[PDB]
């Protein structure tokens, strides 16, 4: 029908916009992830000596896997800013508004992208050109070794809802849209813009899945259990920022952190 | 928030 027509349209642009925004998709990190691909398979970083040997192809070693992490977070942030430049009546909001969307979203958005790159045993980085395991993550000295465990353990319940890209890009358009984010001014036309991708998201699921029972339902029940993740993550950022000085702070992720939960 | 800004801006 019209109204159906008009989500579809939607859901089609914001499809195009994410596949120009990221430059690794689910769809090409699975391609990777199974080995099925005809392209080089990624150099396996599994412990202190595969990663010197890693640094060629793609300070304390913890420190140096996390200002790596550092770098790939800042890389993540600029690519969704442009994805939420795409999001019909985002640019005409208020962009102080703008600022805090962002703000509180880019760190929900990056986990949920995160996990298109992961699998029990591991995550791709540097663009799929590397693969460092989970047990090598886990094996890191503290606070470090908690560092990325809580993605893992979120990445392997959400990759079981086997969203595609074009449900993602929907589901992250949602994410950015939220009315609840402290400070807001003018909620109303946020709330009117989230209800709009809701729908189309809604229509998309049904679509992509028509075998799919109530994944519409559990995929926004997995927006508030990110919420939780993201608190948790600032709570370490808190500790690592404290007990290590041989640490710097990105200035883009300090402008995110500072004054946020 | 001036990085933030910029990214927006730009």
């Amino acid at each position: 029908n019209p109204e159906s027509a008009d989500l579809r349209a939607l859901a089609k642009h914001l499809y195009d916009s994410y596949i120009k925004s990221f430059p690794l998709t689910k769809a090409k990190a699975r391609a990777i992830l199974t080995g099925k691909t005809t392209d080089k398979s990624p150099f396996v970083i599994y412990d202190m000596n595969s990663l010197m040997m890693g640094e060629d192809k793609i300070k304390e070693v913890a420190i140096r896997i996390f200002q790596g992490c550092q770098f790939a977070s800042v890389e993540a942030v600029q690519e969704i800013t442009e994805y939420a430049k795409s999001i019909p009546g985002f640019v005409n909001l208020d962009l102080n508004d703008q600022v805090t969307l962002l703000k509180y979203g880019v760190h929900e958005i990056i986990y949920t992208m995160l996990a298109s790159l992961m699998n029990k045993d591991g995550v791709l980085i540097s663009e799929g050109q590397g693969f460092m395991t989970r047990e090598f993550l886990k094996s890191l000295r503290k606070p470090f070794g908690d560092f990325m465990e809580p993605k893992f353990e979120f990445a392997v319940k959400f990759n079981a809802l086997e969203l595609d890209d074009s449900d993602l890009a929907i589901f992250i358009a949602v994410i950015i849209l939220s009315g609840d984010r402290p400070g807001l001014l003018n909620v109303k036309p946020i709330e009117d813009i989230q209800d709009n991708l809701l729908q189309a998201l809604e229509l998309q699921l049904k679509l992509n899945h028509p075998e799919s029972s109530q994944l519409f339902a559990k995929l926004l029940q997995k927006m508030t259990d990110l919420r939780q993740i993201v608190t948790e993550h600032v709570q370490l950022l808190q500790v690592i920022k404290k007990t290590e000085t041989d640490m710097s702070l990105h200035p883009l992720l300090q402008e995110i952190y500072k004054d946020l939960y | 928030h001036k990085i933030l800004h910029r990214l927006l801006q730009e």
